[PDB]
């Protein structure tokens, strides 16, 4: 039984790391000035900004500059952008866990749809600190305060994100911990519209089992670190909850935004 | 047309 675990684990994570360019083990390298490689170029304020601007991935028709007068406008196409690449590769990471490829195909993109959103912030916890966010392949950090400062609506989409990834990093999971994790989430039978739910909660079930083994082992010292992981799955359905009402407060208010196909098959009846 | 169903059966 647990020789099994334990492969199951192993195969996540080496699945993990294939899927998953920027992972926390480099995040936190580059975070706590540990790597050999050039520091990021902070953007904390307007001036900063411009200069950076130009590291921030996006590719499109225009540069990012072009998109929008407000710079509110530009940061959030720049969220977005990186929102899709990251579906991408929670999409790959869920192809390589067991059984999920065998599911019903309406399942899986049921499963990916309210999945992806619940490990974009989870991952996202391992690119922040108390005060930013490493952004572009880690090429980059924008902090908290700037964020914040943005006008309203926009200058409270990330707080509720640190705040989440303050309490989270607090429990000082590892990448290996961190792939069972988001296989869990991902598998889970309570996702609205699933055809056949008791497959899924067969997978969850074993996944749960490698994961609560995987915590013991890594971390034999840290008292109900299942139960307190488990809670955290719950708090960020609720952090999804606040961003979509945030985000259908901006379409009413600002129809300079627009989003990508993707997105938007994702938000649709979610 | 889902996006998702084609991320899904790509190679
Ligand atoms: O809420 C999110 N996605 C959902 C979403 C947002 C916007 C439009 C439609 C859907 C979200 C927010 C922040 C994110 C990510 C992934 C990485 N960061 C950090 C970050 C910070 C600054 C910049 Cl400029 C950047 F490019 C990336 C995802």
């Amino acid at each position: 039984e647990s020789a099994d675990l334990r492969a199951l684990a192993k195969h996540l994570y080496d699945s993990y790391i294939k899927s998953f360019p920027l992972t926390k083990a480099k995040a936190r390298a580059i975070l706590t000035g540990k790597t050999t490689d050039k520091s990021p170029f902070v953007i904390y304020d307007m001036n900063s900004l411009m200069m950076g601007e130009d590291k921030i991935k996006f590719k499109h028709i225009t540069p990012l500059q072009e998109q929008s007068k407000e710079v509110a406008i530009r940061i959030f196409q720049g969220c977005q952008f990186r929102s899709v690449e990251a579906v991408q590769e929670i999409t790959e990471y869920a192809k390589s866990i067991p059984g999920f490829v065998n599911l019903d195909l309406n399942d899986q993109v049921t499963l990916l749809k309210y999945g992806v959103h619940e490990i974009i912030y989870t991952m996202l916890a391992s690119l922040m600190n108390k005060d930013g966010v490493l952004i572009s392949e880690g090429q980059g950090f924008m902090t908290r305060e700037f964020l914040k400062s943005l006008r309203k609506p926009f200058g409270d989409f990330m707080e509720p994100k640190f705040e989440f990834a303050v309490k989270f990093n607090a429990l000082e999971l590892d990448d290996s911990d961190l792939a069972i994790f988001i296989a869990v989430i991902i598998l889970s039978g309570d996702r609205p519209g699933l055809l056949n739910v008791k497959p899924i909660e067969d997978i969850q079930d074993n996944l749960l089992q490698a994961l609560e083994l995987q915590l013991k082992l890594n971390h034999p010292e840290s008292s109900q670190l299942f139960a307190k992981l488990l809670q955290k799955m719950t708090d960020l359905r609720q952090i999804v909850t606040e961003h979509v009402q945030l985000l259908q407060v901006i379409k009413k208010t600002e129809t300079d935004m627009s989003l990508h196909p993707l997105l938007q098959e994702i938000y649709k009846d979610l | 047309p889902s996006l998702l169903k084609k991320l899904l059966l790509a190679p």
